[PDB]
């Protein structure tokens, strides 16, 4: 899975956690950084959406093998193509 | 330390001129009735005065030259008259 970085709400918040340690998520952080770019509907959430949303995040960046990011480099901002080829490889 | 005005100035006596300042706190809610967000923190409110002589917002408190009518010293006339000996209890 490849993601694009600034694009929208839920691409930026995994974009922000990728190359972090997976012991270093905290449950503050994720609804710290959720409730900024969910700025619309912050609060609408409830502890137990934070909670799932904290576990989600989890379980998928502990596989770091199967995920990469953009990063939009923004400089040339050359192609989807660089990013799907060294996410295949 | 050292001021630079030798005197009583326009205070009542020397030394220390003893006043009580009270503040009212409260939270700040949104349409729903939580309460609104900031980056981390959250909001709070103040009840505050602006006399029409002062051009200024301040917190209504008063010189501590009475005992406990300090407060009505500053809220006499801003706050009630028996309902205010109700408050400072
Ligand atoms: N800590 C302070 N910070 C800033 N200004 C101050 C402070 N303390 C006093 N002042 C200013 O000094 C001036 C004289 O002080 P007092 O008159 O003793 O203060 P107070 O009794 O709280 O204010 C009386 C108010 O009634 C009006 O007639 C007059 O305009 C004044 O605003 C006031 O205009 C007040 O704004």
């Amino acid at each position: 899975c490849v993601v694009v970085e600034g694009s929208g709400r839920v691409a930026d918040v995994i974009a922000q956690v990728a190359n972090l340690p997976v012991s270093d998520i905290t449950i503050s952080l994720i609804q710290q950084k959720l409730s900024v770019f969910f700025q619309e509907m912050f609060e609408t959430f409830t502890e137990s959406r934070i909670v799932e949303w904290t576990k989600k995040i989890q379980d998928i960046v502990r596989r770091r093998q199967l995920l990469t990011v953009f990063r939009e480099g923004k400089d040339g901002q050359q192609d989807v193509d660089v990013a799907i080829l060294q996410a295949l490889l | 330390g050292r001021t630079g005005l030798r005197g009583r100035g326009s205070l009542s006596c020397f030394g220390p001129n003893h006043t009580l300042y009270p503040m009212v706190t409260r939270w700040r809610r949104n349409e729903d009735g939580a309460i609104c967000r900031k980056s981390i923190k959250k909001m709070l409110e103040v009840l505050v005065v602006k006399l029409p002589l002062s051009e200024h917002w301040a917190l209504p408190g008063g010189s501590r030259e009475p005992g406990e009518m300090l407060p009505r010293k500053l809220k006499r006339i801003l706050r009630q008259e028996h309902w205010p000996s109700f408050e400072n209890l």
